[PDB]
RNA sequence: GCGUGUGGC
DNA sequence: TATCCGCTCACAATGCCACACGCGCTGCTCGGCCGTTATTCGCAGCCC
């Protein structure tokens, strides 16, 4: 169900989805969607757990 | 077209705006994609005292706006340095710039 | 067990690392543009903020 | 003028 | 195109009383003023 309530089903679009939901609109192209997904969780400047 | 965006930065420290945006394109060596940040707007007018002439030179609206070709990354490049406070423009996120009119009308305004 | 306690040392290593991060912006600002031979490594840091 | 901290009915 | 159904936002959190402290510096940016209006002293009505 998780699935086919997800509109988009490939990685591009899924990256520039979880960005305008993150960010409010300014829909990147492969340039800040994937950098800000990258460095919100996956960046030890940014993401800290002890 | 190397077109004329308009940007607005925060404001009171637009001149550090100016220098930190020309240092940011100058590291990135992309002069071929930008231009200038609106250096012309120091408007020589002053309170010129008696025995101390000490004159700043600075009377302008601000809104420090950069020449550049729209493009995204460049759009996230202007966007990722400081004093981004307003990327204005009609639009969601991609704006246009103004026609030539006003650059003719700025140009004048620095003749003065 | 799921409570976790903070100390008056973790607390002020906190707001070293607020004030640390701030410091690193400014330095590196600063060192982005700053060549070599210019200065010694005493003015580039701000001791008043921090 | 407020905010913050602390205490009491 | 109507009928509810689901997502989103405004709004509330006694009443009081007592004590204490705390409210940053520097680089751009904007407006704009006469020695005839405002300061100060000489003179006289009125109460003690």
């Amino acid at each position: 169900e998780t699935l086919r309530v997800d509109p988009t089903n490939d990685r591009l679009s899924a990256l520039v989805e979880i960005y305008r939901m993150m960010r409010p609109g300014e829909p990147p192209t492969r340039e800040a969607a994937e950098s800000l997904f990258e460095n919100l969780f996956f960046s030890e400047d940014r993401y800290d757990l002890s | 077209k190397k077109r004329w965006y308009v940007v607005q930065a925060f404001s009171g420290f637009e001149g550090r705006v100016a220098t930190s945006l020309r240092e940011h394109i100058k590291l990135h060596n992309m002069e071929d994609l930008f231009g200038e940040v609106m250096v012309p707007t120091e408007e020589v007018v002053e309170i010129r005292g008696g025995q101390r002439r000490k004159s700043e030179r600075k009377f302008f609206p601000g809104y420090v706006l950069v020449q550049m070709v729209m493009n995204d990354a460049s759009w996230h490049l202007v966007r990722s340095v400081p004093r981004v406070m307003g990327f204005i423009g009609g639009t969601s996120d991609r704006p246009a710039p103004i026609s030539d009119k006003e650059v003719d009308a700025i140009m004048n305004r620095l003749q003065q | 067990g799921n409570r976790r306690i903070r100390s008056v040392g973790e607390m002020a290593e906190n707001q070293f690392r607020v004030g640390l991060v701030r410091v690193e912006r400014a330095v590196k600002e600063r060192l982005s543009l700053g060549d070599l031979d210019t200065l010694m490594p005493q003015d580039m840091i701000n001791a008043k903020p921090i």
